[PDB]
RNA sequence: CUUGGAUUUACUGAAGACUAACUACUGCGAAAGCAUUUACCAAGGACGUUUUCAUUAAUCAAGAACGAAAGUUAGGGGAUCGAAGAUGAUCAGAUACCGUCGUAGUCUUAACCAUAAACUAUGCCGACUAGGGAUCGGUUGUUGUUCUUUUAUUGACGCAAUCGGCACCUUACGAGAAAUCAAAGUCUUUGGGUUCUGGGGGGAGUAUGGUCGCAAGGCUGAAACUUAAAGGAAUUGACGGAAG
């Protein structure tokens, strides 16, 4: 609840002791019950494997990345998400990966990810069309719906109230520098209006 | 009326020719009508080739040619003179004209 | 105001024994200071040589040859083969109309863990008592000779090091098994290796590199 | 023997650049292009201003010790026209009468090999 | 006048009464 | 008889939402409500639970998939895709 | 090809669809050639086999489902895996 | 845009398009269209056939599939070009031609759209009528040729036949108003089968109704009124900021 990825059950034996230890992972699409899950460095390239970056080809697709070796993962974790690997440095022992965001970034070849993509994709394609579709999905999540703008309210509640008419009435781009109380709008926006052309 | 046979071009038994560029204004001519020609010139004028010669590092140096095949679409070519506006009858002669 | 060819420090480039001409030139770099060394900044540079300059015959005139540099020596410079390139015209003088241009790459490493590129072109042979204006291969048959040319580029670097693969770019020793090979299939003419390209090296092994040079 | 540099001439139609590196052409000698010797847009490219640029590079090498040069001689290339400027005969021919060695002469304009959508449009710049 | 250019205007001859019965 | 001409499973939502959202939703509400082919079992009884878990009512498996469809397009490409890599490493 | 093989075997030879029947075949020791479909679980194919080894019997591994197993042999079910108990006009024995 | 290093130079790297030369009075496809390699998947024409079935066929209202480019919807990509826009020129004026940027678009995935000088301005099937040389695919017989390999069962080349194609050259028995046409011929010596369309120019592919489309629009589609001409091919002259 509250996810649109599914999670995956996934039974290991512990190495030291009698007993099963039991892991949350976010299910990869293609995934199914009673599958076999095989995690380390010597793990073969299938869907669903956890393998250190550095043991994966270029563009190989990932999820639950780890940002550093050991936090269990920290990208790509959504529904529909992936990692790509975007090369190698074997000397330094870095892996360039491309975000879901489009961003860059060197990780650690030690860190590892799960080999596919996070099930659920396509889950924005249909609409909500109901007031009541976005209370029951923010109603498993926090207290977030529904918002009243601002520019509605009176200039107690907010910077953008009062007015004879609805109006910002000053720029609503600001400044990263501003204090708490004021960073209502764009804040730090570099540019505003509707995006024309490639960024 | 039809003023040529062919219409023009160089298509039949074919529906569409992947258009080419002037050389002299960048327009898109279809590739069987542009007027296209082989060039294969010295990089040196010939009075170039004494002064060149002499002043070679290398004994009995060849030098290379210049090659190239030049695209001309109907008005690149009539205005530059590469074709010339011929008489009704003389219109279907197309051997190459006699210079070399 | 400071006259910048004032502190420039003057180098020699050295081929490596598989060429003959192994004096291939002079080059030119700012002297080496305590900030910043001239020999780091030297070495990593490429030298775009013509095979007739590193041979001495004139045959060998329309391929030209890049030389990496990676040991600096003093005033001389260690280098090493970077890749094989056809002069433009040569290349351009090759296609002419009315024949079939057959063209293969295949990427394949070396021994020595050199990956390479080879590019081979050929085109039809017009026989002596051909009467016909053109001369042109059907597609099925020049599928053959580009899979036969690909089978042989594999055969022939992949079975040797870049030292011995020098040894055979010069004298046309891939070339002219092809021409033999695809001789059943059609004749041929003008079966060259027009291209060799470095895509990943080895690790650095400045000792076998001094074996390369005497 | 000499001492071999590489004299790159860009032989456009609006300017004339002569360019002489070393070997590897990481390390610049002189360059005097067309419009470095007149004063009109015009003639940057003519013939006239291009032995001017090839005179004085020239004596630029001989200051230096550059002896003998080969040639790079281009157009410029890409999508655009493959035939060299008129500044390229002439400064290459004042470069031979100007006590310069002459060794390699190549043609190294780029070449697609298809290429993207040239400038003008479909019906090309109509004049 | 041109061909073309007449077979443009009526399209927006044309949308301009098709705006107009909209209203009613 | 054909009940509906255009509007289908999104005639529960009456004249409601506007026709573009409503077509929208009728293409991905017919995908989320078939039944699919088991790649395991052979019978076409995959039916979705929540977002991403399919089940088979026969063999009793169920398969992670996409939101509204078995499988994604892009899952696709990346099984295929891990499948070639996976062959250069392992020859 | 195996495909034409089987065909002519369901119409001409004695077959028998099914893991109960193919078991119950190879226990009587009647079990000329057992095909298995793809898509069959490796638990019961693995057994399949086992019970092939003891047996002694050739084994072909249909590269289809069940469903294309099944409309192979002419039927309009699914076929898991199949035994030829008596290949008749068909040669499907001799090649595997 | 440039002494804040422009342009140029070499090396490196990434993004997207696109497949130069080879490239043709050449090939494939129902048409639109199709050009890097390899692999996979399913099709197709022609030729070969002393194989098989025996009329299963041609053209087709109604009704379907596909259908350049541009355009629409929603994601991804957006290198270069570039509608719109802005700008520097030229000009009496230019919000045009020329120059510099540039948004949609160009690309791709799911769908719409159903229009082009979508032209061969030439419906499809069938038979006949004149000569000639080329060319592609298949097939059939023959070399002072070159070659595997030393030769055959090699391949390429050469010379002959054919079927199929894309076509080309000459002539006009014949046709046509003529240009021209091996079909636009076998049409007052008027009849092989069949589908579609036109009845002077406009108004007008407009109005209205219907129907399909998200829209842009597509299809069907008048009348009032107005007019003695509009137009085709060729000839002489005149003119041309066309050549010789
Ligand atoms: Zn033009
Ligand atoms: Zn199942």
């Amino acid at each position: 609840p509250g996810r649109g990825a599914p999670l995956a059950k996934v039974a290991f034996r512990d190495p030291y002791k009698y007993k099963l230890r039991e892991e949350t992972f976010i299910a990869n699409e293609g995934v199914y019950t009673g599958q076999f899950i095989y995690a380390g460095k010597k793990a073969s390239l299938n869907v669903g494997n956890i393998l250190p970056l550095g043991a994966c080809p270029e563009g190989t697709i990932v999820s639950n990345v780890e940002e550093k070796v050991g936090d269990r993962g920290a990208l790509g974790r959504t529904s529909g998400n992936y990692v790509i690997i975007i090369g190698h440095n074997p000397d330094e022992n870095k892996t360039r990966v491309k975000l879901p965001s489009g961003a860059k970034k060197i990780i650690s070849s030690d860190a590892r990810g799960v080999i596919g993509v996070v099930a659920g994709g396509g889950r924005i394609d249909k609409p909500l069309l109901k007031a009541g579709r976005a209370f029951h999905k923010y109603k498993v999540k926090r207290n977030s719906w529904p918002k009243t703008r601002g520019v509605a309210m009176n200039p107690v509640d907010h910077p953008h109230g009062g007015g004879n008419h609805q109006h910002i009435g000053k720029a609503s781009t600001i400044s990263r520098g501003a204090v708490s109380g004021q960073k209502a709008g764009l804040i730090a926006a570099r540019r505003t209006g509707l995006l024309r052309g490639t960024q | 009326p039809k003023k040529r046979a062919s219409n023009g071009r160089n298509k039949k038994g074919r529906g569409h020719v992947k258009p080419v560029r002037c050389l002299n204004c960048a327009r898109c001519v279809p590739k069987d009508k542009a007027i296209k020609r082989v060039t294969i010139r010295n990089m040196v004028e010939a009075a170039a080739v004494r002064d060149l010669s002499e002043a070679s590092v290398y004994a009995e140096y060849a030098l290379p040619k210049l090659y190239n095949k030049l695209h001309y679409c109907v008005s690149c070519a009539i205005h530059a003179r590469i074709v010339r506006v011929r008489s009704r009858t003389d219109r279907k002669i197309r051997t190459p004209p006699q210079r070399k | 105001v400071v006259d910048p060819f004032t502190r420039k420090d003057w180098f020699d480039i050295k081929a490596p024994t598989t060429f003959e001409n192994r004096n291939v030139g002079k080059t030119l770099i700012n002297r080496s200071t305590g900030l910043k060394n001239a020999a780091d900044g030297l070495k990593g540079r490429v030298f775009e040589v013509c095979l007739a300059d590193l041979q001495g015959s004139e045959d060998h005139s329309y391929r030209k040859i890049k030389l990496r540099v990676d040991e600096v020596q003093g005033k001389n410079l260690l280098t090493n083969f970077h890749g094989l390139d056809f002069t433009s015209d040569k290349l351009r003088s090759l296609v002419r109309k009315w024949q079939s241009l057959v063209e293969a790459n295949v990427t394949v490493k070396t021994s020595d863990d050199y990956v390479l590129r080879v590019f081979a072109i050929a085109f039809t042979k017009r026989q002596p008592n051909q009467i016909k204006k053109t001369t042109y291969a059907q597609s099925s048959k020049l599928r053959e000779v580009r899979k036969k040319m690909i089978e042989i580029m594999q055969r022939e670097v992949s079975n040797c090091t870049l030292a011995q693969l020098t040894s055979k770019l010069i004298p046309e020793v891939i070339g002219r098994e092809i021409e033999k090979s695809t001789q059943t299939i059609f004749p041929l003419q003008n079966v060259h290796i027009r291209k060799v390209k470095l895509l990943k090296q080895p690790k650095f092994d400045l000792g076998s590199l001094l074996a390369l040079h005497g | 023997s000499q001492v071999f540099g590489v004299a790159r001439i860009f032989a456009s139609f609006n300017d004339t650049f002569v360019h002489v590196t070393d070997l590897s052409g990481k390390e610049t000698i002189a360059r005097v292009t067309g419009g470095m010797k007149v004063k009109a847009d015009r003639d940057e490219s003519s013939p006239y201003a291009a032995m001017l640029a090839a005179q004085d590079v020239a004596a630029k090498c001989k200051e230096v010790g550059i002896t003998a040069v080969h040639i790079k001689l281009r157009a410029t290339g890409g999508t655009k026209t493959k035939t060299p400027g008129p500044g390229g005969q002439s400064a290459l021919r004042a470069l031979a009468r100007s006590g310069l060695r002459i060794g390699r002469i190549e043609d190294v304009t780029p070449v697609p090999s298809x290429s993207t959508r040239r400038k003008g449009g479909r019906r090309g710049r109509r004049l | 006048m041109r061909d073309k250019w007449r077979k443009k205007r009526v399209r927006r001859l044309k949308r301009k009464r098709r705006k107009v019965r909209a209203r009613s | 008889t054909k009940r509906t001409k255009k509007v289908g499973i999104t005639g529960k939502f009456g004249v409601r939402y506007g026709s573009s959202l409503r077509r929208q939703t009728k293409k991905l509400e017919v995908q989320q409500h078939a039944k699919y082919d088991c790649s395991f079992c052979g019978k076409r009884t995959v039916q979705r639970g929540a977002t991403g878990i399919w089940n088979c009512k026969s063999c009793k498996k169920t398969v992670a998939g996409g939101a509204y469809t078995v499988s994604t397009a892009a899952a696709a490409t990346v099984r295929s895709t891990i499948r070639r890599l996976r062959e250069l490493a392992e020859a | 090809n195996i495909n034409s093989k089987l065909a002519l075997t369901i119409k001409s030879g004695k077959y028998t669809l099914g893991y109960k029947s193919v078991v119950k075949s190879l226990r009587t020791g009647k079990a000329k050639l057992v095909i298995i479909a793809a898509n069959t679980p490796v638990l019961r194919k693995s057994e399949l086999e086992y019970y092939a080894m003891l047996s002694k019997t050739p084994v072909y591994y249909f590269q289809g489902g069940n469903n294309e197993l099944g409309t192979v042999c002419g039927k309009l079910f699914r076929v898991g895996t199949l035994s030829i108990l008596d290949a008749g006009d068909s040669d499907i024995l001799s090649s595997i």
